[PDB]
C-alpha cells in the first residue's frame, strides 16, 4: 500500500499520505505508517488516526414574520474537519418561502423613443401594486431613469443641444446619466405622481448608458432602500448598451470603481469612470442579491438574451413599443427567476475542491455544475443538495471559511474548514 | 527575459497630463534617436485652448533624458470666416480644447504623426460639435508640418463622418503611408482611412478646413445593421495578402452583436480579406491588435486582445481577466480559429489591453511579444508580460514579467496601458521596449542586453 510506500517519517506525514493511513507509536520505522487494518494485523489505542467530521453550529429550521426571521436555507453554519484526500459531505435544504417580500426597482431608459412608454408607466405604480397581491403581501416599488454619459461623443455638446438634446419642437430635458427618482416605497400612488412629473430626454448614439445606472442601483444600498428580501431590478429600454471600453472614445479610461456616487439622487461621476464591464456587473449584482429583468423591445431581444446568459439570476422579456405589457412581462420573468435556485460558493483555498449534487422535485438529479441547480421549484417546495468538500496535502496553517448561497438571497451557509495535518 | 528590469529609464511629464498615454520610437538616423511620448491632457500655449494636449520629444543618450514639447500647432482655433462680420462677433470654426492631441503618436523615418481624436469642429454651415478628429504630420526633420483630418469632410454629423474621431488609432506602413482608424463614422460603424504622405502634402491648405486628399483610401459606409461596431478602435499593419504592400489590421470590437471581430483589409484597395471573431459578448475582442511573425517562417501573424474576457475559476467563480488570441499565417491563408490563446490571471487586470511586437529579444530566431495588463499585479498598478516566439508560436508562459518599481498611489498607474517595442535605441543589437504609465505621468524604457 501507499502508507508504507510513503515512508512516513512522522505522524503528520502518515496522515497526509492518505485517509486510510494510521500511525503506531509503540522492521523499519516507516512501517509504523501502514493501513489501519495492517497495523492491527498494534494496540487500537496506540494507533493515531484523526478522521474528519461535520459539526453543525447553526441549524435553524426551514420555516412553515420579519424577513430576518424567515429561513429558506438550512443549515446556516457548520464546521468541516478534513483529513487530506477524504471528502466531507453535508446536505443543504432549500424551501421556497410562501409569502416572501419583494422590492422592485424600475430602472427606465428616458431617451426620446421612450416618451410614449413614460406615459404608460406613470400608472404602473398602482397597477403593479394591484397585480402583486397575487404574489406577495409585502411589495415595494421604486423608480430611476437613465440616458447617457454627459460628454462628447455620446451627446451633442452645442450649448443648444445641451439644453435640449432633441429637436426644437420636442421639449426634451437635458441629457443625464442616472436619476434616482424614487427610492423603494409601498406607496404606489407616489410612484405614479413622481413618474408623471419626469421629463423625457435625448442623446446622440443609439446604445445607452444604463450600465452606469445598473451599477449605482446595485451598490448604493440605503439610498435605494433595498431590504433583505427578493430584489428585482427591471431594466427597461429599446436600445443596446454601452460597456467598458466605450469610455475611451470620450477620453474616459478609469474603470468603474463599483462604488456609490449619488449626490442629490444623481449619478455625478459618469464623466470620470468608464461604463462597467459585464463581468463587473455580474460581480456587483450577485454580491448585492439583485435579480435583473431585462424588459426590452423585440429588436433587441438577441442582444439581451446573450447578456442574460452571462448575468446570473436574470431574465429577458419582450417589452411592447410603449411598455403596455410590462406588468405581465414582470410577472412572467419573476415566475421564471423564482422557480429555479442556483448555488454559488465563495473562493476556496488552493488544494481545496468542491462538488455539488442536486436532488430536485420529480426525481431530476443534477451533477457537475448542474449539481448547483434545481429547476421548477414551486412555492413551499423542498429540494436538497449534497455538497462535498475535499482538501489536499494540507493548505494553510489555520482554518478557513467560505459561504455558499443561493443567488438573489441574503440567506447563506457558512462553511468553516479545519484541516487535519497533525495528530494528538 | 533579457530586458534590464532592475534599472529602467523613467521619463516624467507634467502631472495630470497623461504623459505616457502613447509612446513611440523616433529615428531619422540613429544619431538623433529619441522617445516620443503623448500627453493628451497637457496644457499648451495655444491661445484660447484648454488642455489641447502635447507630444514630448525625449532625446536618448548617455546623460539623463529631459523631454520637451514638439510644436506641431502653436495657434488656437481658426475662425468662422462668415462670423467676423454678423453681429455676434468672432466665432471659432473649430474646438481644440480637450482635443486629446497626443492620444496617438507614431513615427516613420523623420516623419511623426500625432492625433487629437477628440478634436471637433463647427462646420462652416449649420453649427455642430462634430468630433471628426485631426492629426498633425511633421515631415523631414520638423521642417514641414501638415494637418490631416480626412473625416473633416463634406459629410457631417453622426450620420456622416462627423463623429469619426479619425486618429483614435493610427499606424504607419513600412513605406510611410498613414493609416487611421476612426470608430465613429456612419453612426459608429467606424472607418479606416489611408493616404500617402505625398498625397497629404499635395493638397494641404490651412485656409480650407475640408482638405479632400485625392487618391485617399477609405472603407465605405454600410447599412444600419452595422451601426455601433467601432471599426478602427484599433489598427496595425502587416502583410497578409501575398504581395509587397502592407495590409491593414483593424479591430471591430462591438461588431456582430458585441461579440466583436477583427478585420484585415487589402492595403492596395482597402477591400476586406479576412475576419476573425471574438468568442464572448462584450469581451472587447479587438481592443488591441498587432501583427508580427512570431514563429520564424517569414509570414506575419495576427494577435488580438480581448481585455474584458470573462472565464470561470475551478471553484465556479466568474472573473474578468482578459485574453489574447494568436492566428498564424500559412501560405494558403490564415485559419479563423486561433492557433493559441493566452489568458490573464489577475481579476480586472485587463490582460490584452495593449500588444507590441518586441522583435527578437533574445536573438534565438523567433520574434517575441509584450502584452499589457494595466490593472494587473498585487497592487493593481499594472503589469507587462513578455512572451517568447517559437516554431509553433508563442510560449504559454511569460519569459519576463515587468512591473513598476515605484509604490502604488491613491489612483491607478495604468502601467502597461501603452507599449512600443522592436526597435534598438542604443544600437547594441538588442531590441528595446517603451512602456507607458500615464496614470502617474511616466514612461519607462527597458533596454535589451546580452543575457543567458
Ligand atoms: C490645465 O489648466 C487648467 C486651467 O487652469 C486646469 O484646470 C483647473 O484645474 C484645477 C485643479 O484641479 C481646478 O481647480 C478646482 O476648481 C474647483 C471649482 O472650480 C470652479 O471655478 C473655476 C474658476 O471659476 C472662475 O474662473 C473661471 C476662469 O477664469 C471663469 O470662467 C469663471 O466664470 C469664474 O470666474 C472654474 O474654472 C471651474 O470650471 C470648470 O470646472 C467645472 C466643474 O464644476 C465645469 O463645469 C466647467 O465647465 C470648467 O470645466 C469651476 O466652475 C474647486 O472646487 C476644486 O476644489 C475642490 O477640489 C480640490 C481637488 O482638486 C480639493 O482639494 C478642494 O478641497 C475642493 O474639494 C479645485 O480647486 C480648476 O477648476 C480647473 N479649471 C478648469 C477650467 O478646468 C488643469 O488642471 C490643467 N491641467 C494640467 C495637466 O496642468
Ligand atoms: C467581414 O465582415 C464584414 C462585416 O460583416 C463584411 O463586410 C460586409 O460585407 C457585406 C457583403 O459584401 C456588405 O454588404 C454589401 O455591400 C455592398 C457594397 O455596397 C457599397 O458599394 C456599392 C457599389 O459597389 C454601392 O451601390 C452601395 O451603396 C448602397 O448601399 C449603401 C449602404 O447601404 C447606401 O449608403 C447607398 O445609398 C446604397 O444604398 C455601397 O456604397 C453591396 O453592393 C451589397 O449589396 C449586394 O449584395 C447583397 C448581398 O448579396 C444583396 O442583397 C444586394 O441586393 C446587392 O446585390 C451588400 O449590401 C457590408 O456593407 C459589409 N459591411 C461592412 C461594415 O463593411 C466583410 O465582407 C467580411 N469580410 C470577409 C472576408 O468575410
Ligand atoms: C414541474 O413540476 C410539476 C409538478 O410535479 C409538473 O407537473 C406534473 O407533471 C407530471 C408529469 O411529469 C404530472 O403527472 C401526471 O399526473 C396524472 C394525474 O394528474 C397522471 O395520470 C399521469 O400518469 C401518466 O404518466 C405517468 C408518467 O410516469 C405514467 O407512468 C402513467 O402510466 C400515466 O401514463 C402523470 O403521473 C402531474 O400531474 C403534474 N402535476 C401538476 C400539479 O400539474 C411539471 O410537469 C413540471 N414541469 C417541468 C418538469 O417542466
Ligand atoms: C457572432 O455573434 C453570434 C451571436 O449572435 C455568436 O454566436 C454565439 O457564439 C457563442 C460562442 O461560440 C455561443 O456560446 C457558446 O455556447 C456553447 C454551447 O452552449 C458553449 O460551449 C460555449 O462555452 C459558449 O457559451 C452562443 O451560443 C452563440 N449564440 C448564438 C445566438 O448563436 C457568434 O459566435 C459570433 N461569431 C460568428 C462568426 O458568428
Ligand atoms: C441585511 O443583511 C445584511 C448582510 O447580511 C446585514 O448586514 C450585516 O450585518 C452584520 C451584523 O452583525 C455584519 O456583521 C455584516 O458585516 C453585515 N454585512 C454587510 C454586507 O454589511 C444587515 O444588517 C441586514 N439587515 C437587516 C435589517 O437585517
Ligand atoms: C434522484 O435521487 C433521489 C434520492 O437519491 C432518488 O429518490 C429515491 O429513490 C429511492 C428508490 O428506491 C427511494 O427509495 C427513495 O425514497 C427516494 N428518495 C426520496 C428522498 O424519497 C431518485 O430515484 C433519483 N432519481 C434518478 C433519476 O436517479
Ligand atoms: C488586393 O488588391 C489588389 C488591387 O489593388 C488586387 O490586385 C489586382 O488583381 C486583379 C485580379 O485579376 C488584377 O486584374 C489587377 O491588375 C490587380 N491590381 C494590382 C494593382 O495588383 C489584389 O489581387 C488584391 N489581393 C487579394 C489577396 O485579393
Ligand atoms: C401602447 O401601444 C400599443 C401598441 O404597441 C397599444 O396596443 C396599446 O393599446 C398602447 N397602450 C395604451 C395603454 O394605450
Ligand atoms: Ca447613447
Ligand atoms: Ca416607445
Ligand atoms: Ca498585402
Ligand atoms: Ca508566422
Ligand atoms: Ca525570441
Ligand atoms: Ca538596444
Ligand atoms: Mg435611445
Amino acid at each position: 500500500n501507499r502508507c508504507l510506500k510513503a515512508n512516513a517519517k512522522s505522524c503528520g506525514e502518515c496522515i497526509q499520505a492518505g485517509p486510510n493511513c494510521g500511525w503506531c507509536t509503540n522492521m523499519p520505522t516507516s512501517a509504523r505508517c501502514d493501513d489501519l487494518e495492517a497495523l492491527k494485523k498494534c494496540p487500537p489505542d496506540d494507533i493515531e488516526n484523526p478522521r474528519g467530521s461535520k459539526d453543525i453550529k447553526k441549524n435553524k429550521n426551514v420555516t412553515n414574520l420579519k424577513p430576518e426571521d424567515i429561513t429558506q436555507i438550512q443549515p446556516q453554519q457548520l464546521v468541516l474537519r478534513l483529513r487530506s484526500g477524504e471528502p466531507q459531505t453535508f446536505t443543504l435544504k432549500f424551501k421556497r418561502a410562501e409569502d416572501y417580500p419583494i422590492d422592485l426597482y424600475y430602472l427606465m431608459d428616458l431617451s426620446y423613443s421612450m416618451k410614449d412608454d413614460l406615459e404608460n408607466v406613470k400608472s404602473l405604480g398602482t397597477d403593479l401594486m394591484n397585480e402583486m397581491r397575487r404574489i406577495t403581501s409585502d411589495f415595494r416599488i421604486g423608480f430611476g431613469s437613465f440616458v447617457e454619459k454627459t460628454v462628447m461623443p455620446y451627446i451633442s455638446t452645442t450649448p443648444a443641444k445641451l439644453r435640449n438634446p432633441c429637436t426644437s419642437e420636442q421639449n426634451c430635458t437635458t441629457p443625464f446619466s442616472y436619476k434616482n427618482v424614487l427610492s423603494l416605497t409601498n406607496k404606489g400612488e407616489v410612484f405614479n405622481e413622481l413618474v408623471g412629473k419626469q421629463r423625457i430626454s435625448g442623446n446622440l448614439d443609439s446604445p445607452e448608458g444604463g450600465f452606469d445606472a445598473i451599477m449605482q442601483v446595485a451598490v448604493c444600498g440605503s439610498l435605494i432602500g433595498w431590504r433583505n428580501v427578493t430584489r428585482l431590478l427591471v431594466f427597461s429600454t429599446d436600445a443596446g448598451f454601452h460597456f467598458a471600453g466605450d469610455g475611451k472614445l470620450g477620453g474616459i479610461v478609469l474603470p468603474n470603481d463599483g462604488q456609490c456616487h449619488l449626490e442629490n439622487n444623481m449619478y455625478t461621476m459618469s464623466h470620470y469612470y468608464d461604463y462597467p464591464s459585464i463581468a463587473h456587473l455580474v460581480q456587483k449584482l450577485s454580491e448585492n442579491n439583485i435579480q435583473t429583468i431585462f424588459a426590452v423591445t423585440e429588436e433587441f431581444q438577441p442582444v439581451y438574451k446573450e447578456l442574460k446568459n452571462l448575468i446570473p439570476k436574470s431574465a429577458v422579456g419582450t417589452l411592447s413599443a410603449n411598455s403596455s405589457n410590462v406588468i405581465q412581462l414582470i410577472i412572467d420573468a419573476y415566475n421564471s427567476l423564482s422557480s429555479e435556485v442556483i448555488l454559488e460558493n465563495g473562493k476556496l483555498s488552493e488544494g481545496v475542491t468542491i462538488s455539488y449534487k442536486s436532488y430536485c422535485k420529480n426525481g431530476v438529479n443534477g451533477t457537475g455544475e448542474n449539481g448547483r441547480k434545481c429547476s421548477n421549484i414551486s412555492i413551499g417546495d423542498e429540494v436538497q443538495f449534497e455538497i462535498s468538500i475535499t482538501s489536499n496535502k494540507c493548505p494553510k496553517k489555520d482554518s478557513d471559511s467560505f459561504k455558499i448561497r443561493p443567488l438573489g438571497f441574503t440567506e447563506e451557509v457558512e462553511v468553516i474548514l479545519q484541516y487535519i495535518c497533525e495528530c494528538e | 527575459f533579457n530586458l534590464d528590469a532592475e534599472a529602467p529609464a523613467v521619463l516624467s511629464g507634467p502631472p495630470g497630463s497623461f504623459f505616457g498615454f502613447s509612446v513611440e520610437f523616433y529615428r531619422p538616423g540613429t544619431d538623433g534617436v529619441s522617445v516620443l511620448v503623448g500627453a493628451p491632457k497637457a496644457n499648451t500655449s495655444q491661445p484660447g485652448v484648454l488642455q489641447g494636449g502635447a507630444v514630448y520629444l525625449c532625446p536618448w543618450g548617455a546623460s539623463p533624458t529631459q523631454c520637451t514639447p514638439i510644436e506641431f500647432d502653436s495657434k488656437g482655433s481658426r475662425l468662422l470666416e462668415s462670423s467676423l462680420s454678423s453681429s455676434e462677433g468672432e466665432e471659432p470654426v473649430e474646438y481644440k480644447s480637450l482635443q486629446w492631441f497626443g492620444a496617438t503618436v507614431r513615427a516613420h523615418g523623420s516623419s511623426i504623426l500625432a492625433c487629437a481624436p477628440l478634436y471637433s469642429w463647427r462646420t462652416e454651415k449649420e453649427p455642430l460639435s462634430d468630433p471628426v478628429g485631426t492629426c498633425y504630420l511633421s515631415t523631414d526633420n520638423f521642417t514641414r508640418i501638415l494637418e490631416y483630418a480626412p473625416c473633416r469632410s463634406d459629410f457631417s454629423w453622426a450620420a456622416g463622418q462627423g463623429y469619426c474621431q479619425g486618429g483614435f488609432s493610427a499606424e504607419f506602413t513600412k513605406t510611410g503611408r498613414v493609416v487611421l482608424g476612426g470608430p465613429g463614422s456612419y453612426f459608429w460603424q467606424g472607418q479606416i482611412l489611408s493616404a500617402t504622405q505625398e498625397q497629404i502634402a499635395e493638397s494641404y491648405y490651412p485656409e480650407y478646413l475640408i482638405n479632400l486628399v485625392q487618391g485617399q483610401l477609405q472603407t465605405r459606409q454600410a447599412s444600419s445593421i452595422y451601426d455601433d461596431s467601432y471599426l478602427g478602435y484599433s489598427v496595425a499593419v502587416g502583410e497578409f495578402s501575398g504581395d509587397d504592400t502592407e495590409d491593414f489590421v483593424a479591430g471591430v470590437p462591438k461588431g456582430n452583436l458585441t461579440y466583436g471581430y477583427v478585420t484585415i483589409l487589402n492595403g492596395s484597395d482597402i477591400r476586406s480579406l479576412y475576419n476573425f471573431s471574438g468568442e464572448q459578448m462584450a469581451s472587447y475582442f479587438g481592443y488591441a491588435v498587432a501583427a508580427t511573425d512570431v514563429n520564424g517562417d517569414g509570414l506575419d501573424d495576427l494577435l488580438v486582445g480581448a481585455p474584458l474576457l470573462m472565464d470561470r475559476t475551478p471553484d465556479g467563480r466568474p472573473q474578468e481577466v482578459g485574453r489574447v488570441y494568436v492566428y498564424l499565417q500559412h501560405p494558403a491563408g490564415i485559419e479563423p480559429t486561433p492557433t493559441l490563446t493566452l489568458t490573464g490571471h489577475d481579476e480586472f487586470g485587463r490582460f490584452g489591453s495593449s500588444l507590441t511586437p518586441l522583435g527578437d529579444l533574445d536573438q534565438d530566431g523567433y520574434n517575441d511579444v509584450a502584452i499589457g495588463a494595466p490593472f494587473g499585479g498585487e497592487t493593481q498598478q499594472g503589469v507587462v508580460f513578455v512572451f517568447p516566439g517559437g516554431p509553433g508560436g508563442l510560449g504559454s508562459k511569460p519569459s519576463q514579467v515587468l512591473q513598476p518599481l515605484w509604490a502604488a498611489s491613491h489612483t491607478p498607474d495604468f502601467f502597461g496601458s501603452a507599449l512600443r517595442g522592436g526597435r534598438d535605441l542604443d544600437g547594441n543589437g538588442y531590441p528595446d521596449l517603451i512602456v507607458g504609465s500615464f496614470g502617474v505621468d511616466k514612461a519607462v524604457v527597458y533596454r535589451g542586453r546580452p543575457v543567458v
